[PDB]
RNA sequence: GGUGAAAUUCUUGGAUUUAUUGAAGACUAACUACUGCGAAAGCAUUUGCCAAGGACGUUUUCAUUAAUCAAGAACGAAAGUUAGGGGAUCGAAGAUGAUCAGAUACCGUCGUAGUCUUAACCAUAAACUAUGCCGACUAGGGAUCGGGUGGUGUUUUGACCCACUCGGCACCUUACGAGAAAUCAAAGUCUUUGGGUUCUGGGGGGAGUAUGGUCGCAAGGCUGAAACUUAAAGGAAUUG
């Protein structure tokens, strides 16, 4: 509930006492029931396996990458999202990766990850026709819907409120030194307007 | 007989919601209520449960996949790539 | 016996560069162009301006300790002309007549395989 | 010229003026029928029987030695195919192009080629329904043609 | 122009060559001539070093100068400074390429052009890309005015060239490959095998360039300089 | 082409399609060859192999699924394993 | 009326010919229609040959050559005197000068 | 006037007759 | 830097130029031709996989199954549209510097949509050979692409060389012939008018416009008049 991507319950075997230990994963596409999942430093390069980032070639596509070795998953956990692997730095024990947002990072080679692309992709390309379908979406997320506009309020409630017309009256762009109660609008905006051109990332 | 000429499944939504948004929804609903192949047993009995969960009644097997189809174009590319890298690096 | 450097001559229309470097190419020794010997823009590509410039790099090179140089003649290249400008031959002539020995000569314009698009449009410069 | 192209080649065989068996042929006519029947017993089509019999044995052509055409010998013995042999090969080639298109949906030339082949299939099956070798109402349906060949 | 400078600065002298010195370049031992030239650098101040600037600058030479004959004057060699020893530098093989003039003269029209490139790793863990070129030649007593080749011919020629190149590059070290390029041996290999397919002229190894290098081991380098 | 050899066996010789008919054939020693679909599950494929080890019969792995093996034998339904009992006029047993 | 039997180009048995760009005015003209010449010249011009030989640090150094192939559109071919208007009978001639 | 630009003018004219008439319809 | 010459612009806070290194997108030079393939639009780096095709060879098989087509359908440059991705170059719009009587143009520098890919629309062009398709016949000469036959030709049947043949892309000479001519081996075998067949035109404008349909999200595509006006518009050559 509340999570776009499906989960997968993989059950490993306790290596120090006689019992089973079930773990909750986030499924990657193609992972079906009954599949064997191998996790370690010497696992194969197949979809569903957990390998360190330094044990895969360039161009590998991974998911649920931990940003320090042992966090248990940080970086690609939404639906349809993945992480690309650009290069290796043997002399510093680091690996360069591309994140969903388009940013580059350097993280330890011992950081783990799962191979593939998170399941349940294409979710946000089907419209929500009705206010009812947004009502039930956030009913299992949290209390953030409906949203009232600041400019439809009185000045006692929001910085934007008030006036014989609905208008702001001051620039919507707000400084990063602003205090609580002032940050409403575009906080620390580097630009504004319709985005024309190349991203220039 | 052909009951609707172009509204098809989306006819339930009435005159509501504009034509562009009803064409868009029609494309994906037809994908999520179809039946696919269970490659493990050849039968065409793969339906959708929740989003991303594809179930077949014959085997009681479930396969993770897209929100509206079994396989997306992005996953397939990764599948072929991994076959190439694995079959290229094991040398 | 002979101390060798390299002389790069960029003979373009609208200007000409004459500058010498070490054999490795990381340290420059003397640079002087045609635009620091004339007072009108249309003359920056003339043989005379290139000739005066080459005599200055000949001056500085001798006083740094060089007695011979290879030659690398270039034009703009790429999507541009790919033909030597007017001042290339004057510069090479001037270096020789300044008592600075000459080794190998080579043309190093960047030829683009097949390239990005060329400016001017589909109908070209209508003039 | 060609039915579905601009080719105008004139290549073809030229059978001898003489309708009599060559003087150097000695093995009997009934012996040759034994070759035909045992070859069809292992699947070879009428065209293949003749080739294998021309460049391994001396049979210039069955019509001159045995007295009947290869096909007419086969049907008398009961080896006649279910559908004529030239139709069988046009269908077999339509199955291959269709199977190729299911995988490559951007192959706009294989689509066009498939239109030409299926057009040849219909023009020919009509000839066969008139002379009553195929039963009337025989129809080449794409979804089911795979069964016919195999 | 002289007097067209608008503003010198965005706001409102020491002679450089009084603080430099000359080092002496040394080639690897695979070549006969060990001296190639000299080069400059600023002297080692307290906060900077000469070594950190002398490393990695590449010097382009001619194999004719390193072998003593100007018949070998259409190839070029590149060398990379790997270690600074006193006042003289020590360099190592880096690549090889034809001169622009030589390559263009080979490409005349009325003849097909065959190329082949192979990526192989030598026995001492270098990675190389070797390029090859060839042409087809008008035969004696030929009346036809052009000497083209069918694509069936070109594909076979490109298969033979690739395999001789892989064979001759792997199984040998980078120094051995260098000593093997000088006599132009590989050309004779290619033609002796391609002769039965189509007569060719101007078989050459156009260029060789390094893609990766193994972990530096000083002792290995000294073997080519002692 | 394997398919052309299958067709001649179906027309001339005799065969048994389906899993349960195959195990009965192997047990009685009748089987001459068995042909397994590519996507027969791993457990069942193993069970067929062990039987064939005891009866000393050959195993050929077809390059296709149930649907493809069925159309190869010319049946509109899907066949997962076929066992040859008499070769008829085909050279399947002594070839491949 | 029809002026040339080749339509001013060299396309027969071909639908399309990809284009190139003129070297003077930067305009696209199909490859088979463009006027094409080869300009090969010693790198060191004739008047400078003596000085360079006297300056060479070698004996018997062969002068390198520069090669390039030039494409002109019709407008820039007429102007640069590469081709010139030609009479009726004299248009059919193919043999170079 | 050039045949090409006459075609363009007529097209821009029709586009406007197509929207003035849409007021009544 | 830029031009015929210049100005805007960038530059002592180091531009232009030199070296080493890396990222991204596009493109596929020279070889490249009176050469190749495809129904046309079109197609040029290496290799693997999938299916397809012409010509040639054939003492293989069927035996008239054929030719051309109203309606109907597949593909269909560029620009254009809808949604993701990519976005290096060039660049409708836009902004600027200069010329000019004006310059909201040509020239110089920026620059969004576009350019490229996936999914889906459009259905257009000087989409030209301004030349419909199938068949037979009629003049001379050489060069070239594929296949086949003869020459144990010659170099060391692969490459060439000579003769012949079939199928192509074309080319040179000529007029028995055609044409108003320009020209044409088809545009010939048509007043000595008949091999089979499909499509279109009837002086120039109004007009590919109005209106009615039908297709398209839109731009628009296909079908397509009338009143009125007018003695000329037009094709190829000749002398100025």
């Amino acid at each position: 509930s509340g999570r776009g991507a499906p989960l997968a319950k993989v059950v490993f075997r306790d290596p120090y006492k006689y019992r089973l230990r079930e773990e909750i994963f986030i499924a990657n596409e193609g992972v079906h029931t009954g599949q064997f999942i191998y996790a370690g430093k010497k696992a194969s390069l197949n979809v569903g396996n957990v390998l360190p980032l330094g044990s895969v070639p360039e161009g590998t596509i991974v998911s649920n990458v931990e940003e320090k070795p042992g966090d248990r998953g940080a970086l690609a956990r939404a639906s349809g999202n993945y992480v690309i692997i650009i290069g290796h730095n043997p002399d510093e024990n680091k690996t360069r990766v591309r994140l969903p947002s388009g940013a580059k990072k350097v993280i330890s080679s011992d950081a783990r990850g799962v191979i593939g692309v998170i399941a349940g992709g294409g979710r946000v390309d089907k419209p929500l026709l009705k206010a009812g379908r947004a009502f039930h979406k956030y009913r299992l997320k949290r209390n953030s819907w409906p949203k009232t506009r600041g400019v439809a309020m009185n000045p006692v409630d929001h910085p934007h409120g008030g006036g014989n017309h609905q208008h702001i009256g001051k620039a919507s762009t707000i400084s990063r030194g602003a205090v609580s109660g002032q940050k409403a609008g575009l906080i620390a905006a580097r630009r504004t307007g319709l985005l024309r051109g190349s991203q220039k990332t | 007989a052909k009951r609707t000429k172009k509204v098809g499944i989306t006819g339930k939504y009435g005159v509501r919601y504009g034509s562009s948004l009803r064409r868009q929804v029609k494309k994906l609903e037809i994908q999520q209520h179809a039946r696919y192949d269970c490659s493990f047993c050849g039968k065409k009995t793969v339906k959708r449960g929740a989003a991303g969960i594809w179930t077949c009644s014959c085997c009681k097997k479930t396969v993770a996949g897209g929100a509206y189809t079994v396989s997306t174009a992005a996953a397939a590319t990764v599948r072929s790539t991994i076959r190439r890298l694995r079959e290229m690096v094991e040398a | 016996s002979q101390v060798f450097g390299v002389a790069r001559i960029y003979a373009s229309f609208n200007d000409t560069f004459v500058h010498v470097t070490d054999l490795s190419g990381k340290e420059t020794i003397a640079r002087v162009t045609g635009g620091m010997k004339v007072k009108a823009d249309r003359d920056e590509s003339s043989p005379y301006a290139a000739m005066l410039a080459a005599q200055d790099v000949a001056a500085k090179c001798k006083e740094v300790g060089i007695t011979a140089v290879h030659v690398k003649i270039r034009a703009t290249g790429g999507t541009r002309t790919k033909t030597p400008g007017p001042g290339g031959q004057a510069a090479l002539r001037a270096l020789a007549r300044s008592g600075l020995r000459i080794g190998r000569i080579e043309d190093v314009t960047p030829v683009p395989s097949d390239s990005t698009r060329k400016k001017g449009g589909r109908r070209g410069r209508r003039l | 010229g060609r039915m579905h192209s601009a080719g105008k080649g004139i290549s073809s065989s030229a059978i001898p003026y003489s309708r009599n068996a060559p003087a150097w042929f000695k093995l009997s006519s009934e012996s040759v029928i034994e070759q035909i029947v045992k070859y069809a017993r292992k699947g070879l089509t009428p065209s293949q029987i003749g080739v294998l019999l021309r460049d391994a044995h001396g049979v210039t052509q069955a019509r001159v030695i045995t007295g009947n055409k290869i096909m007419r010998i086969l049907k008398s013995n009961g080896l006649a195919p279910e559908i004529p042999e030239d139709l069988y090969y046009l269908i077999k080639k339509a199955v291959s192009v269709r199977k190729h298109l299911e995988r490559n949906r951007k192959d706009k030339d294989a689509k066009f080629r498939l239109i030409l082949i299926e057009s040849r299939i219909h023009r020919l099956a009509r000839y066969y329904r008139t002379v009553a070798v195929l039963p009337p109402n025989w129809k080449y349906e794409s979804a089911t043609a795979s069964a016919l060949v195999n | 122009a002289v007097g067209k400078n608008k503003r010198l600065s965005k706001g409102k002298v020491v002679d450089p060559f009084t603080r430099k010195e000359w080092f002496d370049i040394k080639a690897p031992s695979t070549f006969e001539n060990r001296n190639v030239g000299k080069t400059l650098v600023n002297k080692s101040t307290g906060l900077k070093s000469a070594s950190d600037a002398l490393k990695g600058r590449v010097v382009e030479v001619c194999l004719a100068d390193l072998q003593g004959s100007e018949d070998h004057s259409f190839r070029k060699i590149k060398l990379r400074v790997d270690e600074v020893q006193g006042k003289n530098l020590l360099t190592n093989f880096h690549g090889m390429d034809f001169t622009t003039d030589k390559l263009r003269s080979m490409v005349r029209k009325w003849q097909t052009l065959i190329e082949a490139n192979v990526t192989v790793k030598t026995s001492d863990d270098y990675v190389l890309r070797i390029f090859a070129i060839a042409f087809t030649r008008k035969q004696a007593n030929q009346v036809k005015r052009h000497s083209y080749a069918q694509s069936s011919h070109i594909r076979a020629i490109r298969k033979v060239i690739s395999e001789i190149l892989t064979k001759e590059v792997q199984g040998s070290t980078l120094a051995q490959l260098t000593s093997k390029l000088i006599p132009e041996v590989i050309n004779k290999e290619i033609e002796n095998a391609t002769k039965d397919i189509f007569p060719l002229q101007n078989i050459h190894v156009r260029k060789v360039k390094l893609l990766k290098q193994p972990k530096f081991d000083v002792g290995a380098l000294m073997a080519l300089h002692g | 082409s394997i398919n052309q050899k299958l067709a001649l066996v179906i027309k001339s010789g005799k065969y048994t399609l389906g899993y349960k008919s195959t195990v009965k054939s192997l047990r009685q020693g009748k089987s001459k060859l068995i042909i397994i679909a590519a996507n027969t599950p791993v457990l069942r494929k193993s069970e067929l192999e062990y039987y064939a080890m005891l009866s000393k019969t050959k195993v050929y792995y077809f390059q296709g699924g149930n649907n493809e093996l069925g159309t190869a034998v010319g049946k509109l339904f899907r066949v997962g394993v076929v066992s040859i009992l008499e070769a008829g006029d085909s050279d399947i047993l002594t070839t491949l | 009326p029809k002026k040339r039997a080749s339509n001013g180009r060299n396309k027969k048995g071909r639908g399309h010919v990809k284009p190139v760009r003129c070297v003077n005015c930067s305009k696209s003209i199909p490859k088979d229609k463009a006027i094409k010449r080869m300009a090969i010249r010693n790198i060191v011009e004739a008047a400078a040959v003596r000085d360079l030989s006297e300056a060479s640090v070698y004996p018997e150094y062969a002068l390198p050559k520069t090669y390039n192939k030039l494409h002109y559109c019709v407008s820039c071919a007429i102007h640069a005197r590469i081709v010139r208007v030609r009479s009726r009978e004299d248009r059919k001639n193919r043999a170079p000068p | 006037m050039r045949a090409k630009w006459r075609k363009k003018r007529t097209r821009r004219l029709k586009r406007k007759r197509r929207k003035v008439r849409a007021r009544s319809k």
